[PDB]
């Protein structure tokens, strides 16, 4: 009867037991029907993603992901463990309610809790005050947190993330004559992204180094043993997070939304936010991204202001780890919504 | 351990305390 | 099953079942020792002890006795079996409600419990969520402003004088006519004279001149004996003390002025509402003319524009209980219960 | 009965809404 921690990503589900240092299970958030299998069963034609931009969008299929999570991955009975699930910042009320109803009525959990992904990242780093940039496969967010509360009026949403960056990598790879096009091939590209991409410190200088030197070039070996070479594609692709126009979007880039987000906060707490920039999510893993953030918010912030970027090596997992820490805590045990409270109050209680 | 985190969480202001400082919007 | 509602007064315990129009049991909150019996049992008749003083629980050992008597003799219920709503005085200390909470779950194992402020419940009883309540019992008097259902703790005023002091005072003044009321026993006769014969004067100093020059204010009273005794101005001198606590040597402002002070402590935008919803509650608001005397007094203090309304229900010695009975009946309220399970997980703090 | 009360209790604003409005002091 240990608490379970489930982080519902657009791309990866992360699940395990509270107290543990790492998630027991990390599998694709996918349901495959042929011509239903969940997660790993599924990748082994016709995959649905139940979570879109951090929001649960297909409930029937979310129900199957949860079921696989408990019964296949974690090997537990859900009526036997308090379960903590995460959500996206600015998750609609009806959503949190449906999530809550499902847990209680379909899975009969004894108790559950819903936490904001980015808050847990912050916790993971041993902080209660800071601003998290959380950037996954489906959405990017800035969430300022003060003394452990998220400040929902100051939350900024950039709707581009890991998935869009792969897609953009597929398109630019065609300049050198490589064609990546299908679902399968997009997975090869996601791999190229994760091994070879990086954030330039100074984009236009990096473009000019690329143009006059072959020094930025890197080879990659495909599944069929063919070798390709990329150059400026390595940093054009994640430059998109600083310049969403690259992929036709009107959005401010992540340096700018970090600043806007701080600027929506009471002026007397900005010092603490600028000194506690936590990066989390798989899409903050690029080499150079920390450096580029630092340079970029230092150009926006007051000139006396101390800027620090925090970027844990394990930040693809911060969220789950924050949940594992949180749900571990003695003082936290009272915070669980129990079945008994649920029978009294209906899904509302989650508020 | 984030014994660090449980210390910080005990020593934190009330939601109400922050609403009244002007830091939080109130839950409506 | 069905919730229990217990109103712990310094003077009377009001107890019963949520859903009922009236408390099932109403007994003095006293414990009598050797020289052990609770309540009515103790009334006959040898050291009487009051475990609640000025609305605050002060002898815990004896309060346990009152609670036990409440469940097992008066209500005839098993406490393990019903959620229980208890009331407390405004500004009750934190440690106190923690102790009341722990006793409930630990000595009595209630499945669930709740602690409401007396005055809030009075307000609810009148159908309001906004209002300033004057609650004056046996042990203490309070003004409690409430807005949209919340008491406003910074603006609560406390007068530590109430029904018991007023009886004691009546015993004192009854001696000017040659009557001696002295003992515990005799003081109960005086309490009765108080409830039957006292009234608040609209204009005190004129009531006195009328009493002086005419015998039209005189009333008589049959004792046990039954000797007949007559009283006059003592009828209104006695409760006048609520407007003039110096009568009994106190420095405090009278109930009219604490009401005013309490309203001035509140945001200026809600005051009109307060002035338009003055709820009187408690045995000691029962005196005839008391409503009228407040209206006159609050009107002399408020903006000349301002609508003042005094609300004084005839059931107001029981408003508190009735407020708890309504509150705890509510479907929506059912989630408000602190449950045993919640308790094992947080201990007594849960109660805030 | 005071079915009347129940209607007024759902219409009530949040403690937080009131702290923000300057009506309620927060609570430490
Ligand atoms: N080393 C890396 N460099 C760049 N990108 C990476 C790296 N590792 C993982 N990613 C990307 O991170 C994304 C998955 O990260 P993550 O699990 O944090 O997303 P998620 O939690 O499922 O999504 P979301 O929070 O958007 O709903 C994928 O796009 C993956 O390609
Ligand atoms: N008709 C009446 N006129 C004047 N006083 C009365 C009348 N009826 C009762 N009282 C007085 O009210 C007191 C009991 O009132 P109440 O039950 O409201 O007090 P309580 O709830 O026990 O005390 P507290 O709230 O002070 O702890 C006794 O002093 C009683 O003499
Ligand atoms: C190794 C791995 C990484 C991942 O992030 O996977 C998640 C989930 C996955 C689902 C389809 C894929 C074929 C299945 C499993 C890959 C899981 O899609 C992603 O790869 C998608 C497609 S490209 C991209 O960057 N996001 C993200
Ligand atoms: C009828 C009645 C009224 C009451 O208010 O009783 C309560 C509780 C009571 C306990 C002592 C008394 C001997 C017992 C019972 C009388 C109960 O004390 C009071 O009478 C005291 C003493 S004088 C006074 O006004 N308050 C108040
Ligand atoms: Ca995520
Ligand atoms: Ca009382």
């Amino acid at each position: 009867t240990t608490a379970l921690v489930c982080d519902n990503g657009s791309g990866l589900v992360k699940a395990g037991f509270a107290g543990d240092d790492a998630p027991r299970a990390v599998f694709p958030s996918i349901v495959g029907r042929p011509r239903s299998y969940v997660g790993d069963e599924a990748q082994s034609l016709t995959l649905k993603y139940p979570i879109e931009h951090g929001i649960i969008t297909n409930w029937d299929d979310m129900e199957k992901i949860w079921h696989h999570t408990f019964y296949n991955e974690l090997r537990v009975a859900p009526e036997e463990h308090p379960t903590l699930l995460t959500e996206a910042p600015l998750n609609p009320k009806a959503n949190r309610e449906k999530m809550t109803q499902i847990m209680f009525e379909t899975f009969n959990v004894p108790a559950m809790y819903v936490a904001i992904q980015a808050v847990l990242s912050l916790y993971a780093s041993g902080r209660t005050t800071g601003i998290v940039l959380d950037s996954g496969d489906g959405v990017t967010h800035n969430v300022p947190i003060y003394e452990g509360y998220a400040l929902p009026h100051a939350i900024m949403r950039l709707d581009l993330a890991g998935r869009d960056l792969t897609d953009y990598l597929m398109k630019i790879l065609t300049e050198r004559g490589y064609s990546f096009v299908t679902t399968a091939e997009r997975e090869i590209v996601r791999d190229i992204k994760e091994k070879l991409c990086y954030v330039a410190l100074d984009f236009e200088n990096e473009m000019a180094t690329a143009a006059s030197s072959s020094s930025l070039e890197k080879s990659y070996e495909l599944p069929d043993g063919q070798v390709i070479t990329i150059g400026n594609e390595r940093f054009r692709c994640p430059e998109t997070l600083f310049q969403p126009s690259f992929i036709g979007m009107e959005s401010a880039g992540i340096h700018e939304t970090t600043y806007n987000s701080i600027m929506k906060c009471d002026i007397d707490i900005r010092k603490d936010l600028y000194a506690n920039n936590v990066m989390s999510g798989g899409t903050t893993m690029y080499p150079g991204i920390a450096d580029r953030m630092q340079k970029e918010i230092t150009a926006l912030a007051p000139s006396t202001m101390k800027i620090k970027i925090i970027a844990p090596p394990e930040r693809k997992y911060s969220v789950w780890i924050g949940g594992s820490i949180l749900a571990s805590l003695s003082t936290f045990q009272q915070m669980w919504i129990t079945k008994q409270e649920y029978d009294e109050a209906g899904p509302s209680i989650v508020h | 351990r984030k014994n660090v985190l449980q210390l910080k969480l005990q020593q934190r202001r009330t939601r109400e305390e922050l609403v009244s400082q002007g830091i939080m919007p109130p839950l409506k």
